[PDB]
RNA sequence: UACAGGCGAGAGACCGAUAGCGAACAAGUACCGCGAGGGAAAGAUGAAAAGGACUUUGAAAAGAGAGUCAAAGAGUGCUUG
RNA sequence: UCGUUCGUCUGACUUGGGUAUAGGGGCGAAAGACUAAUCGAACCAUCUAGUAGCUGGUUCCCUCCGAAGUUUCCCUCAGGA
RNA sequence: UAGGAGGGCGCGGCGGCCGAUGCAAAACCCGGGGCGCGAGCCCGGGCGGAGCGGCCGUCGGUGCAGAUCUUGGUGGUAGUAGCAAAUAUUCAAAUGAGAACUUUGAAGGCCGAAGAGGAGAAAGGUUCCAUGUGAACGGCACUUGCACAUGGGUAAGCCGAUCCUAAGGGAAGGGGUAACCCCGGCAGAUAGCGCGAUCACGCGCAUCCCCGAAAGGGAAUCGGGUUAAGAUUUCCCGAGCC
RNA sequence: GGUGAACAGCCUCUGGCCAAUGGAACAAUGUAGGCAAGGGAAGUCGGCAAAACGGAUCCGUAACUUCGGGAAAAGGAUUG
RNA sequence: AGAACUGGUACGGACAAGGGGAAUCCGACUGUUUAAUUAAAACAAAGCAUUGCGAUGGUCCUCGCGGAUGCUGACGCAAU
RNA sequence: CUAUCCAGCGAAACCACAGCCAAGGGAACGGGCUUGGCGGAAUCAGCGGGGAAAGAAGACCCUGUUGAGCUUGACUCUAGU
RNA sequence: ACCAAGUGUUGGAUUGUUCACCCACCAAUAGGGAACGUGAGCUGGGUUUAGACCGUCGUGAGACAGGUUAGUUUUACCCU
RNA sequence: CGACUCUCGGCAACGGAUAUCUCGGCUCUCGCAUCGAUGAAGAACGUAGCGAAAUGCGAUACCUGGUGUGAAUUGCAGAA
């Protein structure tokens, strides 16, 4: 196609002789606002207690949540935090905000109580291979 | 000889004057209307502080395809302004020249300030350049007169 | 100052290149006084105007290929 | 040409003389009108056609 | 390897343009013209040589 | 083609400067002047453009010799 | 008796610089075309250059004072504009 | 015209200079191709201010009067009597 | 409306009449005052610095908003499109008012020898070389330049033209033609006569002129130096050749 | 000069240049160049464009044939 | 030419450098062509055939005189 | 590499005036008219719905008592034989 | 048949085709309008110049709502 | 208030219309008849203390000589 590619080739109608406001157009991208909904909360980790730390009731290596090396971007967490199950809007470091359920959670997929087996440590940078660095010592020597 | 407007007190005002200079026209026109009305001392400053690419001329009349820059927020919020570098260094020896002119009156160079500035267009300079298929079209130059006059500020 | 008539006229007398021609950047002040071929040959034997060596285009390592080809 | 016959040499002599600018004392002259050589020629502007 | 030119303004590389390329006593190499072979006389009735008459350029 | 490639090759002279009028119109394979009609006997001249004929009429040149034959008719062609 | 050529004269209910010859002027010129051929634009300071000495800012062009002039704001493409 | 990709490359081959053919003529391994950016008839000037029932324009005010698209004929129907 | 007529307004001359004008004419500008329904006119003020108006008769290249009207100027578009091929520049120093662009040096690169090297033919015609630079030009810039200004430079017995012919071209006599012009073998006491002899004469005359190649044929030159710019073989030095 | 069959391409020496207006940023759409999981022309009028094959040595080489070819058929192996 | 060893089975390591096959239509091939939208199946070609002509001649040019084929002559010129 | 911004330089096509819509009527598809919807300075870079956008006195068709090339059993002639 | 236009209505063979007609999936493979929506959005297959070939026609130049092949797709930076 | 836009006046620019001119044109009329082989018209090249054009002239070269007038040329210098 002679002037580009990656475009809307018929941008509407001769009538009405106007673009419609419903028509592709190219512009910004992202930085919206969003609000995703229905997303459930695995585990608090609560700074001070034998509930903080990435160690299930199987695995026992005695780890703290933050990966090795820290979490890419945002740095060791030793604060309270919250796990979630899927993605979280914005880049690393970004502020969001938790908001009660505006729904009436019924289904089974809101009931089930979560009850985790392990919690991945490697690090998020790279190919990790070990859990904890220790561990990484241990195996070089 | 005489300039548009006559100065608010003739013997206590200083005067400059430049023709055909070869600069824009459009440009420098928007250097005097940011030079209108300023101390000059602080014009002096000013635009060398333009001509340093530090602070930005606004351009408010001429202005469709200037792009923005946040330099020129507080004088043109929508912050359309570039940086005539030959329109300032043309009109910095403009405001020079009337400076030493003073000088020689004997005014209080201190407390001079910029009374008047007029720019204005002049007798155009020809060029040709040369486009597809055979044809020319004209390719000119807009040199513009400068004209200036400083006076002494009053209570 | 420009010394384009002596880059010229410097070839032209050392019988080489433009790009082999050196004129001692300390004085330019004399070699731009000196504008004839007389006063440029004086400026030779001076020391202020050399040839620089030919750059190196050693075959060693043609010699030692085809002998490692035999 | 490096090979020009004398009659292009002899002709071409002339339109060297034929390009100099005016002699300055024909300005103050009584009753002038010339204000340049209007009949200047440029090399890479003007062929001669010869 | 110090390339050559011509010492005339015959620019083209015609049968008596011939180039020989000689070593001077400046340690530079240039061209020296020479003249175009000659055939010699011949003998008309069995077309073979003549003896004892060097082949030159008849002037 | 037809055009800018074609322009290069302007570079064998056609006309040359005829030696009767000294115009650039000597058409040289030709052997004759294309303006003032050289080698002919009689100057080219024609009736369909009186503009060509006055830039070589009469006149147009010193005419080294007529312009004194009026003041040679004046006291009638006397030499003493 | 004829006479848009030439030489020399005289007149005009004509044209007044986009007019009148193409040409008021270095006009059949500058310029274009290989060539036949095509072919313009371009007039006005002032009475007299008396064409702006000099001082000062500027690298310089110029500016600002000054001076010449009846006027230079008539200041070398300069009558008015 | 530029880039890549292509055709041929000892041949009916590629090319410089000299020279011949000039307009209803040339030349054409034939496309109405080429003949100086012009070719199903070059370009320049002249006859020439070609002709046109056709398109476009057609320059100040007020006052007064103020229509026709119908008949007849015409190679006549966009026209004229 | 198309159209027709009447009465007027206005521009420029001519024959007359009445005037104005250096105490300011013509023109042009004005938020100035008016007259006429209107074409238009009268007055005021400013610039202007030498001519001008009114009335009667009469004459005309006589009235513009259009014609993709003609010439000249000016806008909006617009400081917008744009300045993008050929790998690439970087650092000190010098000059300079001013340096990304000048010059020197250093470093990195490209052309890669069917080159972005060294020389020529045609073509150009002074662009070559030096010194200087206000402007203009070098689609940014410049101290710089193939720009502007003033000077200088091209040396031949040997390198070419010159000489000879090619395709071909012009031509004397003649043939054609109204004449320019067209035909060159058509054979004509042919263009030319030649050579030996002048202490003169004898013999011959045959396919009978000129032009046409700086790539065909061809009397003769090599080496080393030298200039700001000429020369390799043009000048100088040596040695030769026709 | 090297590689190489080679006046191919690629790199260097003599000679010549860094001349194509520069500064900042790396958004969309472009111009030029690439790479892509599984599939492999379903895309489209159409395998347009791109990818793939490509040198050399050894072996092998069909139909058809004007008995000259087809043929560098196809199909394999090796390469420092 | 052959061999032993060696490498993260990589080796024409960059560059350079055929995709192959089964068929149909058209033109035999090589070649030429609408410069600046058509490169082809179009044009040409050798091969085949036909026609005119024995010089006071055939085809043709020329306003005329005269001229081209023809420095020729049927194993040739000329027109298809 | 551009596009973007910046320094410097810096055009052209085009242009009655101009630029938000719906429906209606209308030379039968309006930016202007009528009835409504609305409507808040000034700029930045894209884009290709519209401006029945620009390019061009439509080549398709027709009209012309306009041509031109070509053909032949058109009409009137002509070199040549 | 009713209220019902919110939502969906596909991948492919052959043809330039709209249309057509098959294979398969599907819940379904409904119809339509928007200057027969949409070329300064693409493509240029068809058609629609100039090349060329066949057939029928015409004595011939040429014609074909017959078939085939090759055939340049320009501009936005203005207003909205 | 302010920027932008539109607009009015004053002043300044760009531009060169108008007004006044005119060593030029055009038109009409009249008088005369005078180019060239004793080399014309045309062309080229030269020529000045400082000149390129135009005007002039020709190696005696912006002139030589006679006659007439009678104290200059002129942009600068100079011999006079
Ligand atoms: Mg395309
Ligand atoms: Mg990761
Ligand atoms: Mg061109
Ligand atoms: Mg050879
Ligand atoms: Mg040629
Ligand atoms: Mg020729
Ligand atoms: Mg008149
Ligand atoms: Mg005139
Ligand atoms: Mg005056
Ligand atoms: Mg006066
Ligand atoms: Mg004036
Ligand atoms: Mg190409
Ligand atoms: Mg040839
Ligand atoms: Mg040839
Ligand atoms: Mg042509
Ligand atoms: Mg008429
Ligand atoms: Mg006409
Ligand atoms: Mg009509
Ligand atoms: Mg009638
Ligand atoms: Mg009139
Ligand atoms: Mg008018
Ligand atoms: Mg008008
Ligand atoms: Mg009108
Ligand atoms: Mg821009
Ligand atoms: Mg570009
Ligand atoms: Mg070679
Ligand atoms: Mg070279
Ligand atoms: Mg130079
Ligand atoms: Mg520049
Ligand atoms: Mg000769
Ligand atoms: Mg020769
Ligand atoms: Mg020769
Ligand atoms: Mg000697
Ligand atoms: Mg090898
Ligand atoms: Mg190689
Ligand atoms: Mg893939
Ligand atoms: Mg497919
Ligand atoms: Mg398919
Ligand atoms: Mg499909
Ligand atoms: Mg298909
Ligand atoms: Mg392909
Ligand atoms: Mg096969
Ligand atoms: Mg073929
Ligand atoms: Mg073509
Ligand atoms: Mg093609
Ligand atoms: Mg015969
Ligand atoms: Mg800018
Ligand atoms: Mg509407
Ligand atoms: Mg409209
Ligand atoms: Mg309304
Ligand atoms: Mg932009
Ligand atoms: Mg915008
Ligand atoms: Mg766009
Ligand atoms: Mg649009
Ligand atoms: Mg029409
Ligand atoms: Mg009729
Ligand atoms: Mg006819
Ligand atoms: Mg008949
Ligand atoms: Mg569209
Ligand atoms: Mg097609
Ligand atoms: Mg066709
Ligand atoms: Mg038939
Ligand atoms: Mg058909
Ligand atoms: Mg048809």
């Amino acid at each position: 196609t002679h002037r580009g590619l990656r475009k809307v080739a018929c941008i509407g109608a001769w009538h009405p002789a106007r673009v419609s406001y419903t028509v592709a157009r190219a512009g910004q991208n992202g930085y919206h606002h969003r609000t995703e909904m229905n997303k459930k909360i695995y585990k608090m980790g609560k700074s001070g207690q034998e509930s903080h730390e990435a160690c299930t009731e199987f695995d026992r290596t005695e780890k703290d949540i933050t990966p090795m090396g820290g979490f890419p971007h945002y740095g060791v967490v030793k604060g309270d935090y919250l796990m979630i199950k899927g993605c979280c809007v914005g880049p690393k470091k970004r502020v969001v905000t938790l908001r009660q359920s505006l729904l009436k959670q019924t289904s089974r997929l809101a009931l089930e109580e979560i009850k985790l087996k392990f919690i991945d440590t490697s690090s998020k940078f790279g190919h990790g291979r070990f859990q904890t660095t220790d561990e990484k010592q241990k195996f070089y020597g | 000889v005489k300039y548009s407007t006559d100065p608010a007190n003739p013997t206590k005002s200083a005067k400059a004057m430049g023709r055909d200079l070869r600069v824009h026209f459009k440009n420098t026109r928007e250097t005097a209307f940011a030079l209108r009305k300023m101390s000059l001392n602080k014009a002096k400053r000013y635009l060398e502080d333009v001509l340093a690419h530090k602070q930005a001329i606004p351009f408010r009349r001429y202005c469709r395809g200037v792009g923005r820059t946040a330099q020129v927020k507080n004088r043109q919020p929508n912050g359309q302004g570039r940086w005539p570098a030959k329109s300032a260094k043309f009109v910095l020896d403009l405001l020079k020249n009337a400076e030493s002119n003073a000088e020689v009156k004997g005014l209080d160079v201190d407390a001079l300030y910029i009374s008047h500035i007029q720019v204005n267009q002049a007798q155009k300079q020809r060029r040709r350049t040369y486009r597809a298929h055979g044809r020319i079209n004209p390719y000119m130059s807009n040199p513009c007169h400068i004209e200036l006059i400083l006076s002494e500020k009053e209570e | 100052v420009s010394l384009k008539l002596q880059k010229r006229l410097a070839s032209s007398v050392l019988k080489c290149g433009k790009g082999k021609v050196w004129l001692d950047p300390n004085e330019v002040n004399e070699i731009s006084m000196a504008n004839s071929r007389q006063n440029i040959r004086k400026l030779v034997k001076d020391g202020f105007i050399i040839r620089k060596p030919q750059k190196i285009h050693s075959r060693s390592r043609a010699r030692r290929a085809h002998e490692a080809k035999q | 040409p490096s090979h020009k016959t004398f009659r292009i040499k002899q002709k071409l002599a002339k339109k060297q003389r034929q390009n100099r600018p005016i002699p300055y004392w024909i300005r103050m002259r009584t009753d002038n009108t010339i204000r340049y050589n209007a009949k200047r020629r440029h090399w890479r502007r003007t062929k001669l056609g010869f | 390897v110090q390339r050559l030119t011509y010492r005339k303004r015959h620019s083209y590389a015609t049968k008596s343009n011939q180039t020989r390329v000689v070593k001077t006593p400046g340690g530079k190499l240039v061209y020296q013209y020479t003249k175009k072979r000659a055939s010699g006389p011949k003998c008309p009735v069995t077309g073979k040589k003549i003896q004892g008459i060097p082949h030159l350029r008849p002037t | 083609t037809k055009g800018t490639g074609s322009f290069g090759k302007r570079r064998n002279k056609t006309h040359t400067l005829c030696i009767r009028c000294g115009r650039r119109s000597f058409h040289l394979q030709k052997s004759t002047c294309s303006s003032c009609g050289y080698p002919a006997a009689r100057i080219r001249k024609y009736n369909w453009s009186v503009k060509a004929i006055r830039r070589k009429t009469t006149g147009t040149g010193r005419m080294r010799y007529m312009r004194h034959v009026p003041r040679r008719f004046k006291s009638n062609f006397r030499e003493g």
